[PDB]
């Protein structure tokens, strides 16, 4: 995982971050440029254009939920297996996902936390962040490992 | 593939791009072999220490490309067939490297461009830079 | 994207194929929901056990459909537009289903035709089940 | 992993293997179909004709070492990660094979598998077979997640 420095650097930069309006994007984004994975998203109502998916309620109240899962996990760097394996067993035995779908979820964050802080998201920091999402989908995945 | 949608978002996020396009290709380069050190090994002949002239000179390299990719959008294999006898011929690129560095290029714009980069240029930047990482990853000669 | 020798290898694979393509389009539907339980998931309405007339039914519009697009390998993206609507609009088909589709495809043929099925065919009709995935999966309209 | 029953019927399926003419017929397909995979085996010659990649000797050679290897894996079912611990750094640390490989590995022995044996290599049998590929595939990548 992460050395002390990238730790302690992650932390400080997850501070800044206003959980819930990075989530609604994030998840808004995931069903905007993957859109088959909307197929999960069904029952959340008007999905047909973009506006429609960023402005969707059910998507901003779901991906409120998605980021502070991921807070979790950034409090917990050390065992992301052991924090995430409730979730593991939801988005594999009830829901189907296919663990690809992690991958570019955490992508997606990546992405929005660019567009949010700008140049702040140094290429060193964005570094760190890419080895915390590639270990949020692996300990996600685990239940296919 | 790309719809009519698609293509205008695409050019319209160039044109904003506009001349840092050689400034943005170096950086997603940067933030590729950051973030993915074994992209890396694909450059051993590189300097790729940071603010190398190498990776600076190579970055406005590969969005010259994408430019010349994005004024050809209709027949992307015709335009990019030289740098597919490249990649896919001869440096025999693994096709996980192109979403590497499709996703730092990204990642780069989306920094650059917080207003421009909604999510519907976003799709099709994805879905463009998808097209043009499959036509370097082709032998079809 | 697809060389000429690969739409050539295609044209020789389905011509070999014969009028055997919708009982491979069944066997392949067949190893696909048994090796692959959760694609079974798209089908809750299908009588899924073992030699079902629905499944069978099934896999003789998905081999029509494969030979539609053999015969319009120069554009695919006009030949299925109406089967993207349903596979990329409608159904919403996660990407990686369409690879379990086609690795079983490939299976059922290389097991069916083992003299033809040769390395370079198997390569070309590789290519082609890729690309005809991406257009199903793709929202261009 | 696998049933008492997907054991029996699988151990008893790969004692009729030819594993010379399936290993070599394997990784050729492999170096055929994705043809990225060559720049692994830069040294072992010529690899410019889908000929040339299958008659190549090396090719040959370690195709048949691949599936002894298999054939390790095949005795050893419920403990994949330990068998093939020291050739998951192998490939990672020194070879830096991007473990999607493994999988697209996997199901060219299984289309090898079933050019070989037709209709005697069954849907149930084949299915058997996919859960042994993804598990060794798996095991490989054991140094990522
Ligand atoms: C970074 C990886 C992900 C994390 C951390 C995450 C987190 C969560 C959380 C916290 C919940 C709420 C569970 C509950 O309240 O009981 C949830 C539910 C759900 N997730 Fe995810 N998720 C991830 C990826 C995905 C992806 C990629 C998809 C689909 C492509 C998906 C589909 C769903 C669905 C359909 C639900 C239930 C929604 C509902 O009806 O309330 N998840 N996820
Ligand atoms: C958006 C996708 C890409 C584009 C548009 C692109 C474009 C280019 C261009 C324009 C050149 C230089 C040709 C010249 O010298 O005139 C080049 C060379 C090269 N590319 Fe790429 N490329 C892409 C992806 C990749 C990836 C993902 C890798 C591997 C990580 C890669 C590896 C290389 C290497 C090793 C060279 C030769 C470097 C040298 O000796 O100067 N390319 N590419
Ligand atoms: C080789 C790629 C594929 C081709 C050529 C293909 C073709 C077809 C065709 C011809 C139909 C019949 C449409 C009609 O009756 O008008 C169909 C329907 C359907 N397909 Fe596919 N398909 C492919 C891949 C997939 C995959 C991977 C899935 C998901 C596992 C899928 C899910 C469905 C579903 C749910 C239907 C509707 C079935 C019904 O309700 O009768 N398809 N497809
Ligand atoms: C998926 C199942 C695989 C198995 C069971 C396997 C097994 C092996 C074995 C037993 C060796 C001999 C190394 C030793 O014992 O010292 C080896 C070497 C090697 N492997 Fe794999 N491998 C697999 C997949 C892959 C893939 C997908 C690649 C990518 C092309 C790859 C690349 C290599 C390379 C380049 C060597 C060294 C060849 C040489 O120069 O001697 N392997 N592997």
């Amino acid at each position: 995982m992460l050395t002390a420095e990238e730790k302690a650097a992650v932390t400080a930069f997850w501070g800044k971050v206003k959980v819930d309006e990075v989530g609604g994007e994030a998840l808004g984004r995931l069903l905007v440029v993957y859109p088959w994975t909307q197929r999960f998203f069904e029952s959340f109502g008007d999905l047909s254009t973009a506006d429609a998916v960023m402005n969707n309620p059910k998507v901003k109240a779901h991906g409120k939920k998605v980021l502070d899962s991921f807070s979790n996990g950034m409090k917990h760097l050390d065992d992301l297996k052991g924090t995430f394996a409730a979730l593991s067993e939801l988005h594999c035995d009830k829901l189907h996902v296919d663990p690809e779908n992690f991958k570019l979820l955490g992508n997606v964050l990546v992405v929005v936390l660019a567009r949010n802080f700008g140049k702040e998201f140094t290429p060193v920091l964005q570094a760190d962040f890419q080895k915390v999402v590639a270990g949020v989908a692996n300990a996600l995945a685990h239940r296919y490992h | 593939v790309l719809s009519a949608a698609d293509k205008g978002n695409v050019k319209a996020a160039w044109g904003k791009v506009g001349g840092h396009a050689a400034e943005y290709g170096a950086e997603a380069l940067e933030r590729m072999f950051l973030s993915f050190p074994t992209t890396k090994t694909y450059f051993p002949h590189f300097d790729l220490s940071h603010g190398s002239a190498q990776v600076k000179g190579h970055g406005a390299k590969v969005a010259a490309a994408l430019t010349k990719a994005v004024e050809h959008l209709d027949d992307l294999p015709g335009a990019l067939s030289e740098l597919s006898d490249l990649h896919a011929h001869k440096l025999r690129v693994d096709p996980v490297n192109f979403k590497l560095l499709s996703h730092s290029l990204l990642v780069t714009l989306a920094s650059h461009l917080p207003s421009d980069f909604t999510p519907a240029v976003h799709a099709s930047l994805d879905k463009f830079l998808a097209n043009v990482s499959t036509v370097l990853t082709s032998k079809y000669r």
